[PDB]
RNA sequence: ACCAAACCGAUGCAAACUCCGAAUACCCAGAAGUGCCGAGCAUGGGAGACACACGGCGGGUGCUAACGUCCGUCGUGAAA
RNA sequence: UCCUAAAGAGUAACGGAGGAGUACGAAGGUGCGCUCAGACCGGUCGGAAAUCGGUCGCAGAGUAUAAAGGCAAAAGCGCG
RNA sequence: UGCUUGACGAUCAUAGAGCGUUGGAACCACCUGAUCCCUUCCCGAACUCAGAAGUGAAACGACGCAUCGCCGAUGGUAGUGUGGGGUCUCCCCAUGUGAGAGUAGGUCAUCGUCAAGCUC
């Protein structure tokens, strides 16, 4: 006997060790083992199948069924569900979605690595595309001369935003080697999912998007790039190369454990 | 040592060049520890007197941007090479407790009567000047006194010879080097 | 003593930049000593000539150690 | 050390050629006491099946023998076939393919799994 | 809204690019006023040919 | 006169002399210096003529630094030779000077003795040179 | 009492030197309008040309001389 | 082969600098194993240096052949 | 919902170099003699084999400590597309773009899958 070195309580340590060993034993497969076309057996829940007194796989409580997987999608930070070709799902869903933890075995593996199933695009996805963002500067024209350069409001907002003959807005283009950004969070979210340089890198990693955006705000380069064009919003006019350099420099330091994020989500929804 | 400034809410090359010929101003920045950098305009005449002052470089200078007052130290001077005149300053804020590296001139106060001068051939060459410094702003070394009245002919003065008084360190001595300061040799 | 005798300009360079669509056996880069290394779906033939093997879009990404340039083609 | 980075230097040739070929890799890690074995997908960073001696059903104090490695190579094939994994490549991980590594490889073939 | 441009310079000594930008805007000769939709790519040619045009609003 | 002991190549292009002198415009060793406020180039004999003028007006001590070193060889075809039969041989070496460049430095002398010595030095050069102090 | 590798510090210069590095120029994809009503491509009939000159911006040679000579890129004349 | 050649190709001069009109039956193919140059200390006739041991190295060596571009999956070295 | 450790990876100096205390619970080499395979341009250290009679430091393993290296702002400057000028081998103006170097300072990195140990 040696005293375990842990900050957790004794009973909590027992529970953690027991759950870890049970997860390793009862659930020996993950998202890795399911390329497209892979035939796998899945142990469904008590619904639609009978409880069995005689069980063959480790910790099998229900009957299994053999089927083929099209891919895998993520229903959580560390939780993944496999998409099958059978359409029932005990509902009107076009394809079933079952947690990969329910898998008990695989008979044949499809070619290639595990395939991320491409769910059908929703109108929300089309409306919230990367290119749907505002493209060029939109400045107000309250005084006489027509604006030709993009400038901050510079306290014109503070003393006069209610009295005006009309709030004429003129669209002014920017230099081709710059980005115009209205929402930093949305721009950095659509980026790292659709940009080519950052497209397929983060399938395995989870990034702290909010912390990354706050750090990007704290970076004095983007601070210099800030331009105030409206009263209650801040837009950025930053060179493409500078933005990409800053993003590449800051990004790898803002990764977090998927398991910890999943546990935080579980404790949040449970409470 | 006192100086008033402005905001300079206009950046770039043409905007920076128009200030020098039209208004005779000089841009600048105020970057520090706990605050963001702030661009600043200044008058060439006002900077000229401070530059003409001897110990103005190694001294805390109050800066009046608007009504805002701040203790500002100068540790940079961009200067036009061809004609010769001050360009944008790039001076630094002074926090009450910070290491605050800067540059300090030398004087070589006592060289009228020296051993190598009066006894042997008399020549004194000041190899280095504007020695760096690293000390808190609570005590400002305006200058460092060097005495060469006892150094004989053929001897040289290292950085370790002269002393940095009252809690002042030398970055060059923190490095693995000890530079010569002055020499006494024979005239050709 | 006398020095003329120039060479005939082998027509090197890089074709099919990183926003293109490539066929099975297109020539990507005419190179001279591996300025760019073999990415995912390129071959690096006899004279270090990068050529595609599958269809996709050229990438031009820097990967791995030594700061080497890799020319990969992405099926997108 | 001197040995560790030398064997890593030796292994990386085949370990990178298999990555280019996009083949499921059967890695191995020999020790002075007991041998491991892993099956890794065609991305270099994802393990599909793995049989080792330190499980709670094979540690008996006799590990570190050619006979012990035969059992590991036998019991890795059943877990590989449980994942439906065939058409794999054998990465010796810089170890000279003469002894216990060869026995593990032969037991992998005897276990139904084929390269 | 729209913006009217007026050609106030000749096209007979200019580059092959600005001479194409003016034609793309749709101007045929000097003192010729046309209405163009003030799109981000229509006013981009006005920037290239700013010295040939009188943007009178 | 001053020239490299050995050179990687024998002849060089004509080139151009654009821009100011941002490096070399600060006095480093001496206390007084003679910087050039006009663009041009020195031919490696003007440097010697100015050096011998500065080193004979003091005649007591001080120290002299030659900041500019000629390293650009220039060609010159001989007379009665038609153009286009190769490239001429190297006759002399040239230093390229652009505004702000410091040419000479002096220390250990009076603030006015050096001023009237650099007056002698400037008369031997084709450039309009000003007098600057250490800072 | 000369000289002197090596190392440290300060300080300058290279078309055939780079720890770096633009602006422009180039390619590919998506769009509104314009194109004198077509701008592109391919197959055929007919050709003419293959001594070029000067101006601006970048270079080689020349003496960063020549309305000098050879190039890259635009304009004019040639042919207004 | 480099520059001139102006950060896609190309681009002239009786413009600046260099080489080729071959070699290998292993100097090719495969499997398995190993580091280079250079500095210092010690070690008998060698001595700044030959062959040997150790450390510091972190490719500043080497490429069959001129220069340019690459070579720790070494494209360099040895054995069947 | 912890700590330790092995394997393969994401990314390649903000991930590196250098400076202590340490790990017995599996590995990590070391070791008995090299008998049985295998090995030495000669060597049981490289390589291999029967483990653990021994060993926890040299060795490595992570785990402390910001001198060096690396990263690097803002601002200005150099340069430059378009148009017009001057004292036109060079520079200026309007507009757009805009380096390199230097300049407060962070860091003993941040993550993915499998496997094992500590409590039971
Ligand atoms: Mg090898
Ligand atoms: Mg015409
Ligand atoms: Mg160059
Ligand atoms: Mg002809
Ligand atoms: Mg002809
Ligand atoms: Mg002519
Ligand atoms: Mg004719
Ligand atoms: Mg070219
Ligand atoms: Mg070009
Ligand atoms: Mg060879």
């Amino acid at each position: 006997y040696r005293e375990p070195v842990t900050r957790l309580t004794k009973e909590k340590l027992e529970w953690v060790i027991s759950r870890r060993k049970e997860r390793k034993a009862e659930q020996p497969f993950g998202r890795a083992h399911f390329p497209a076309g892979t035939r796998a057996i899945f142990e469904s829940c008590s619904l639609r199948y009978l409880d069995e007194n005689e069980r063959v796989y480790p910790g099998q409580r229900y009957e299994t069924f053999e089927a083929t997987v099209l891919g895998v999608v993520a229903n959580g930070h560390n939780s993944y569900v496999a998409i099958l070709d059978m359409p029932c799902d005990l509902t009107e869903s076009r394809n079933k979605a079952i947690n990969v933890s329910w898998c008990r075995g695989i008979v044949s593996r499809g070619e290639g690595n595990f395939t991320w199933f491409k769910e059908e695009s929703t109108e929300y996805d089309r409306n919230h595309g990367w290119n749907i963002r505002e493209k060029h500067p939109t400045v107000r024209w309250a005084e006489g001369p027509r604006p030709t350069k993009v400038r901050s409001l510079t306290w014109a907002e503070e003393f006069d935003y209610n009295r005006a003959v009309d709030p004429v807005y003129i669209e002014i283009n920017k230099h081709h080697s710059q980005y115009y950004i209205t929402d930093m969070r949305s721009f950095v979210m659509f980026t790292l999912r659709e940009h080519p340089a950052y497209a397929n890198s983060f399938k395995d990693h989870l990034h702290k998007l909010d912390k990354l955006v706050m750090a990007l705000y704290s970076d004095p380069t983007i601070k210099a790039a800030e331009v105030k064009l409206s009263r209650y919003s801040v837009s950025w006019l930053i060179s493409k190369k500078k933005f990409h350099k800053v993003l590449q420099r800051l990004l790898p330091f803002y990764k977090t454990s998927r398991r910890k994020a999943q546990e935080e989500d579980d404790k949040a929804i449970s409470e | 040592f006192i100086l008033n400034a402005q905001v300079r809410s206009d950046l770039g090359k043409g905007a920076s060049r128009r200030l020098r010929r039209n208004a005779g101003l000089v841009p600048a920045v105020v970057y520090g520890g706990d605050k963001e950098p702030q661009s600043v305009t200044l008058e060439l005449r006002e900077i000229a007197k401070l530059l003409e002052n001897e110990a103005a470089f190694s001294h805390v200078i109050a800066l009046n941007v608007g009504g805002a007052k701040e203790t500002v130290l100068i540790k940079a001077l961009q200067r036009h090479p061809a004609k010769g005149f001050v360009m944008h300053a790039d001076f630094l804020r002074v926090v009450a407790d910070h290491k605050l590296t800067a540059h300090v001139p030398l004087h070589f106060i006592n060289e009228e009567v020296a051993v190598g001068v009066k006894q042997a051939g008399g020549e004194i060459s000041h190899t280095i000047s504007e020695v760096e410094v690293s000390c808190l702003p609570k005590d400002l070394p305006e200058f460092i006194e060097v005495d060469m009245a006892k150094v004989e002919l053929g001897q040289i003065v290292h950085l370790s010879d002269l002393k940095a008084p009252k809690g002042v360190e030398l970055v060059q001595l923190a490095h693995g080097n000890d530079l010569a300061v002055a020499n006494i040799h024979a005239s050709r | 003593t006398r020095n003329g005798r120039d060479s005939e300009s082998k027509r090197l360079g890089v074709k099919l930049f990183g926003g293109q669509a490539v066929k099975a056996g297109n020539i990507l880069v005419r190179q001279r000593g591996t300025k760019f290394h073999a990415g995912y779906g390129v071959g690096l033939g006899k004279d270090h000539t990068l050529f595609a093997k599958v269809d996709g879009v050229v990438k031009f990404e820097t990967k791995g150690a030594f700061g080497r340039k890799y020319v990969s083609i992405v099926a997108a | 050390s001197v040995k560790k980075e030398t064997r890593l230097r030796r292994a990386r040739k085949a370990r990178l050629k298999m990555r280019e070929l996009e083949t499921v890799r059967l890695c191995v890690y020999r020790s002075s006491q007991h041998i491991y074995a892993q099956v890794i997908a065609a991305d270099g960073g994802k393990v599909l099946a793995s049989a080792s001696t330190l499980d709670k059903d094979l540690r008996e104090g006799a590990t570190g023998n050619i006979d012990a490695a035969k059992k590991v190579g036998q019991l890795v094939a059943e877990r590989a076939k449980a994942a439906g994994v065939t058409q794999v490549a054998f990465d010796r991980s810089g170890f000279k393919y003469h002894g216990r590594v060869k026995a593990l490889a032969d037991a992998a073939r005897e276990g139904g799994l084929e390269f | 809204a729209t913006v009217k441009v007026t050609l106030v310079k000749s096209l007979n000594g200019r580059l092959a690019n600005h001479k194409a930008c003016v034609k793309g805007l749709g101007l045929r000769r000097i003192n010729h006023t046309v209405e163009v939709q003030d799109t981000p790519e229509n006013r981009g040619m006005i920037n290239k040919a700013y010295y040939l045009l009188r943007v009178e609003g | 006169m001053l020239q490299p002991k050995r050179t990687k190549f024998r002849k060089q292009m004509t080139g151009h002399n654009r821009g100011l002198a941002h490096r070399g415009s600060k006095v480093s060793f001496g206390e007084y210096a003679l910087k050039a406020t006009s663009r041009g180039r020195l031919t490696a004999r003007q440097i010697e003529s100015a050096r011998r003028a500065l080193t004979r007006h003091v005649k007591r001590g001080g120290k002299i630094w030659i900041r500019v070193f000629p390293d650009k060889p220039v060609t010159k075809k001989p007379l009665e030779v038609r153009m286009g039969k190769g490239k001429g041989g190297v006759e002399y070496w040239v230093a390229q000077i652009q505004p702000g460049k410091v040419l000479y430095e002096i220390e250990g002398v009076s603030e006015e003795l050096a001023r009237e010595a650099f007056a002698l030095a400037a008369a031997k050069l084709p450039l309009a040179t000003s007098f600057v102090k250490r800072t």
